[PDB]
């Protein structure tokens, strides 16, 4: 099954990466090419119905 | 939580381990405990009230609203002091 | 040669961007369209020995780094850059940065700049008091005095004579005077001494700022309290005070309140518009503090222990002055901790 | 080796040593900083200035000696570093204001989005005068029911029916709602202006959009007049 | 199979879009982005738990 | 005294001291390390008011 197979080298490699350093948030999930998040939306996006009677 | 009576028996008085064991009989212990935002019941420290505070605590004697003696068991006779001297340093 | 390195960021990087879009995506969908078929799948599946290997692997490899996890403890430049697509156009802090990348190599190619005076540079890069000459003196224009119609008949010996209506400073004592303060500074740096600069017109705070911070000392540009030295308990008592060691870092110790209400007084007094602080002046004289200041030809020599003959109204002449005298309280700062290092 | 007590600051001699070692450490930002690009939404005039009080301010800026022109100087140099482009911020400028934030974010809002209920209406509550009103807003026709009355039945006055009517005329949807208006307390002209002003809030859930209309008509007001004991 | 098998979809919606670097390379990107969703949870749960005790016992 | 409950209860939380219950309850853990180093001895004398006689006007 490599669809069991590649998910359990991906959980394995995740495993050592942040075993690595000690697992904080922000730092250990970064995006990727980035130095940390900050574990910090609710603005509803307007539907097309409603923009309309808007403009 | 829930103690053994063994660990219960170390640190407070026989006394006192009666109405602990009755109250680890009446209040399930997946009892979820919220905070109330309104009266505030406890003081802002903690404290197992097992001991009588000579300062903080009512005089043990003296008449007073809440006093559990009868009026002719008072211990107070000699009124020259002041009764409950300021706590810790004075 | 290396690119690739970058390339294989950048290629996970728009992965990670497709994830969350499409996560997005299943976040507006309704439960009742995914959950109940997603359960009638697995109703009609059966887990195999491979698929019960990620059901347990998962469950704790979300039971570790989700849930018993410690939420918080106890390409750097610029890293919030929001890069363009490859076929879109540059973005407006893109152009900004390819702007800036420019600047740098190509935007000064063709020539060099010589001889030009550049206004920064004389606080940034004073001279040293024995490099200076009667030509740059006279290049920041200190030898300007003031109108002869305002002439203080004190400065006579000062003055090199008169010019389209105003009094021509001699150069030849301003550099001896110039050359005798700053040897003051440097001294005083060098003992540990607390120096002063106070200019209170218009545009001297960068300079004022500049030659406390590399002599460590202090500076004072909007205004002289009047009885900051004779009055000091009621004025700067209440400010922080701080021991320090012999190389200006502090030790840390807290201080006895005997110790922060004691007055602190400066061990020299630097003036860049005596006419206009005779307060201070006459403080620094009850206070016994030796005082530097730049005199016009309509200012009094005798109020200050160390004159510098010199114009008082240009920026350039004072932040020249005051560039020579702060580069010499530097050296002397230099020699203590050189001193102390062997 | 040897040992002296110095001042703090290099600004001690100063009038407000505290205020002015503090404007010193964000103008350095702003001249290191100088070339960075502002906001662009700053046209947008985004809504985020939450910077602390002038008289917290005074706890760190020298107390009493603190001036209020002083206080304005300041936020004139948070706001400028504040606005820089988000994208070309650095750490160093976010770190220096995090310091003068108003702590209020320690805590959370109290304000959770409202949403149409089970039936598809829009529950809001009016009050004018010592009228309270209770609006049931659905999609529909134009029907209107006062108090299980009709509208020309409950309330006599037109002046008093065009006044409910309103809201709705605002948005150009009289015909689009249904309105089920319960009122109680006071008088016909505060329970018609209570249904008025419980009708524009319930209006604002179908479209989130309509808000700022229905505040410029003024119909978003809650009316503060009462009557007033004489004094 | 939820565990897994919600994980799969979320691949499967993305492969509407792709229509091995999914093999190990999506799969871990997914498994990270995920984790920082349920910690944000966590987060503002704490909050929650924070903002319902009385965190000024003396003053406020 | 405001900001050492604050500390006790974040330091009780991000150590854990039913993820369905962890949205419901409040309940932050042991009322001891609640009230760490908040008791009788220091938190009573330094709270109470009206302690201090600062002005006084006599007439006659
Ligand atoms: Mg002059």
């Amino acid at each position: 099954e490599k669809g069991v197979d590649e998910w359990l080298e991906a959980i394995n490699e995740l495993r050592e990466e942040f075993s690595a350093k000690e697992y904080l948030p922000e730092t250990s999930l970064a995006p990727p090419g980035q130095s940390k998040v900050d574990l910090l939306g609710s603005k509803i996006k307007p539907t097309a119905e409603q923009l309309a009677q808007w403009e | 939580q829930h103690y053994d009576e063994s660990l219960l028996s170390r640190y407070y008085p026989e006394s006192l381990l009666k109405s602990i064991k009755l109250a680890q009989q009446t209040i399930p212990e997946d009892t979820k405990f919220r905070v109330s935002r309104n009266v505030e019941f406890a003081p802002p420290y903690l404290d197992d009230f097992t001991k009588i505070h000579p300062f903080w605590d009512y005089k043990p004697g003296m008449p007073h609203l809440h006093a559990q003696e009868e009026n002719n068991n008072f211990s107070i006779f000699r009124w020259d002091q002041v009764q409950q001297p300021l706590p810790g340093e004075g | 040669p290396n690119n690739n390195d970058e390339v294989m960021l950048l290629q996970q990087k728009l992965l990670y961007d497709e994830i969350r879009s499409e996560l997005k995506s299943l976040s507006q969908v309704p439960e009742d369209e995914i959950l109940p078929e997603l359960k009638k799948s697995l109703e009609q599946d059966k887990l195999s020995d491979k698929e019960q290997q990620l059901e347990a692997e998962l469950s704790d490899f979300f039971r570790n780094y989700a849930l018993l996890n410690k939420l918080f403890d106890s390409t750097k430049p610029y890293p919030n850059l929001i890069p363009s697509a490859n076929d879109k156009p540059y973005s407006s802090q893109e152009l900004f940065l390819r702007q800036l990348n420019h600047s740098m190599r190509t935007a000064k190619l063709g020539a060099t700049i010589s001889k030009v005076y550049y206004p920064h540079k004389d606080i940034f890069y004073p001279p040293l008091p024995e490099n200076i000459t009667v030509e740059s003196l006279m290049s920041a224009g200190v030898h300007l005095g003031q109108s002869t119609s305002l002439w203080r008949s004190s400065t006579q010996s000062y003055i090199y004579g008169e010019y389209k209506g105003i009094h021509i400073i001699d150069l030849n004592q301003t550099l001896s005077y110039l050359k005798r303060a700053a040897k003051v500074v440097e001294g005083v740096s060098e003992s540990g001494g607390i120096i002063l600069f106070l200019g209170t017109r218009q545009g001297q705070k960068r300079g004022l700022e500049e030659a406390a911070k590399k002599t460590h000392g202090y500076y004072v540009s909007t205004r002289w309290i009047p009885g900051t030295l004779t009055n000091s308990t009621e004025i700067s008592g209440i400010w922080e005070k701080q021991e320090i060691d012999s190389n200006d870092n502090p030790t840390e110790r807290a201080l006895s309140p005997n110790e922060t209400s004691k007055q602190v007084k400066p061990d020299l007094l630097v003036v860049l518009n005596p006419t206009e602080n005779r307060n201070a002046l006459l403080e620094a004289i009850k206070s016994r503090v030796p005082t530097i200041a730049i005199i016009d030809t309509d200012s009094e020599p005798s109020l200050v222990t160390y004159p510098i003959p010199g114009n008082d109204d240009s920026l350039r002449s004072v932040n020249f002055l005051l560039g020579v005298l702060a580069r010499a309280g530097q050296r002397g700062l230099q020699n203590r901790l050189a001193r102390n290092n062997e | 080796l040897p040992r002296r007590i110095v001042p703090k600051l290099a600004t001690f001699y100063s009038a407000n040593p505290n205020h002015e070692d503090r404007i010193n450490r964000l103008e350095r930002l702003l001249r290191k900083y100088i070339k960075l690009p502002s906001q662009n939404n700053n046209e947008a005039q985004q809504t985020k200035a939450p910077w602390i009080s002038f008289d917290e301010y005074a706890l760190i800026g020298g107390g009493t000696k603190l001036k209020p022109t002083q206080y304005t100087q300041l936020l004139y140099m948070l706001n400028k570093l504040h606005n820089i482009d988000p994208q070309l911020t650095n750490d160093e400028i976010t770190s220096e204001l995090s310091q003068y934030y108003k702590k209020s974010s320690m805590l959370s809002n109290n304000i959770k989005i409202k949403t149409l209920d089970e039936f598809g209406r829009s529950i809001a509550v009016g009050k004018r005068k010592s009228s309270t009103a209770k609006v049931f807003v659905v999609r529909g026709t134009g029907e209107i029911l006062v108090n299980g009355r009709q509208l020309n039945d409950y309330f006599l006055k037109m002046k008093d029916r065009e006044s409910i009517m309103y809201p709705l005329q605002v948005i150009e949807s009289v015909g689009k709602y249904n309105i089920f208006a319960t009122t109680s307390g006071g008088g016909p002209t505060g329970q018609a202006e209570s249904i008025m002003h419980a009708i524009a809030k319930a209006l604002v859930v179908f479209n989130p959009l309509l808000k700022s209309r229905l505040h410029k008509a003024g119909v978003l007001t809650r009316d503060y007049r009462h009557v007033e004991r004489k004094k | 199979l939820k565990l897994l098998n919600m994980i799969l979809s979320m691949m499967n919606k993305t492969n509407n879009n792709n229509n091995t670097l999914d093999s190990l390379m999506n799969k871990k990107l997914l498994l990270k982005n995920m984790l920082l969703d349920m910690n944000n949870k966590k987060m503002n749960n704490m909050k929650r738990m924070l903002n319902n005790n009385n965190m000024n016992p003396a003053g406020a | 005294i405001n900001n050492n409950k604050y500390n006790n209860m974040i330091n009780l939380l991000n150590n854990n001291n039913n993820n369905y219950n962890n949205n419901n309850n409040n309940y932050i853990g042991n009322i001891n390390n609640i009230y760490n180093n908040m008791t009788i001895d220091n938190i009573p004398m330094d709270i109470l008011m009206y302690k201090y006689l600062v002005g006084w006007s006599i007439k006659f």
